[PDB]
């Protein structure tokens, strides 16, 4: 989508090593809007918002509105054109489908992670969007730990670590046995 | 019209079974035993504490193979065992099922290979002390079954006890002097690669 709308700006890019070049600028210059009309409003006066980036042939690229449209089509997936809802939508529904008296622990306690939440202001907004839409007499806290771009590998050396995880292997003499459908019974 | 014993031959292997007194051993199986265990990530700290009535929902033997929801998992290996709790789910099924001898009125001779260990040897006789109470207990090394079972190769009339008995097994494979009858207790030695690493091998080469 980041690709498409820079078309639209004017700038093309079309193959892999663009896609990389891309990525690199999505990863720099990215961050998400805690209000998308008031951002869009205060981009018609695009007078303190635009930044340059500068690409390895020495070209000067600007980028505007960019910065904080590509991000919204997580809360808006209708922008790429598909029939589903955003993360916050999905994480209401969700938490709704578990028992009422969970509800309360699972809202006090949000954990997230992956390479796609490091966006600046992604814990505000999804904070204000859950208390708009959950009910508002409770208190909803969003945990964004600092490091959370290698928290599956760090759990997965705690987990390795443990004692008790040192007998829940899965060995060759059990494989010498069987196809492994035995990855599935067990080892889950 | 006194009964006869029971005599089992226990082993990594396809285990013997049968009676005493008889030409051929009626029931030969694996050691495959079933168990309704499943992926519970609790296993270190309640093995398996099958609620009510599924700790018995096992099956044994050849039919055993043919379950595909449950695990196939052998107890044995080469001579030392892990955990014994499905040892003695095996015996069980076995000398009811199969056998159908009460242990409160029968003889029971066992076969271990030489290397075992003390401890085992000596808890699995308090296990069936405890539960079978079989009043009487016997364990030998199965060289000297071999060397007996050797005189019918030919001249059994002439009394042969001096030989020696190289034996197999699907994890062990021991060497064994007789002398008259006695044996050497030193002169033995334990070897490791047996009939199942073959054919571990042939797999490898194979895949
Ligand atoms: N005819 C055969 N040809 C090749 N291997 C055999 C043959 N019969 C048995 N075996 C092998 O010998 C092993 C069984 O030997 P055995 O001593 O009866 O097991 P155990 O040690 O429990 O008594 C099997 O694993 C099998 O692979
Ligand atoms: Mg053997």
């Amino acid at each position: 989508y980041l690709m498409k709308i820079l078309t639209e700006r004017g700038y093309s890019f079309v193959t892999t090593a663009e896609r990389e070049i891309v990525r690199d600028i999505k990863e720099k210059l990215c961050y998400v809007a805690l209000d998308f009309e008031n951002e869009m409003a205060t981009a018609a006066s695009s007078s303190s918002l635009e930044k340059s980036y500068e690409l390895p042939d020495g070209q000067v690229i600007t980028i505007g509105n960019e910065r904080f449209r590509c991000p919204e089509t997580l809360f808006q997936p209708s922008f790429i054109g598909m029939e589903s809802a955003g993360i916050h939508e999905t994480t209401y529904n969700s938490i709704m489908k578990c028992d009422i008296d969970i509800r309360k622990d699972l809202y006090a306690n949000n954990v997230m992670s992956g390479g796609t939440t490091m966006y600046p202001g992604i814990a505000d907004r999804m904070q204000k969007e859950i208390t708009a839409l959950a009910p508002s007499t409770m208190k909803i806290k969003i945990i964004a730990p600092p490091e959370r771009k290698y928290s599956v590998w760090i759990g997965g050396s705690i987990l390795a670590s443990l004692s008790t995880f040192q007998q829940m292997w899965i060995t060759k003499q059990e494989y010498d046995e069987a196809g492994p459908s035995i990855v599935h019974r067990k080892c889950f | 019209g006194r009964l006869p014993a029971c005599v089992v031959d226990c082993g990594t292997g396809y285990t013997k079974l049968g009676y005493a007194g008889n030409t051929e051993p009626q029931f030969i199986i694996p050691s495959c035993i079933a168990i309704k265990e499943s992926a519970k990530v609790g296993d270190q700290a309640q093995r398996r504490v099958m609620k009510g009535v599924d700790d018995l929902d096992f099956f044994i033997g050849d039919e055993a193979i043919e379950k595909p929801t449950y695990a196939t998992k052998w107890p044995i290996r080469h001579g030392i065992v892990e955990d014994w709790d499905l040892m003695e789910r095996f015996m069980e099924q076995v000398i009811f099922k199969y056998l159908r001898a009460e242990p409160e009125d029968h003889y029971f001779l066992l076969t271990e290979p030489p290397l075992n260990t003390p401890e085992n040897r000596e808890y699995t006789a308090e296990i069936m002390f405890e539960s079978f109470n079989v009043p009487g207990l016997y364990i030998a090394v199965q060289a000297v079954l071999a060397l007996a079972a050797s005189w019918t190769s030919r001249q059994v009339g002439e009394r042969t006890l001096t030989g020696t008995v190289i034996d197999s097994g699907d994890g062990v494979t021991h060497v064994i002097p007789v002398a008259e009858g006695y044996v050497i207790g030193s002169c033995i030695k334990h070897i490791p690669i047996a009939g199942r690493d073959i054919t571990y091998f042939i797999q490898q080469l194979l895949r």
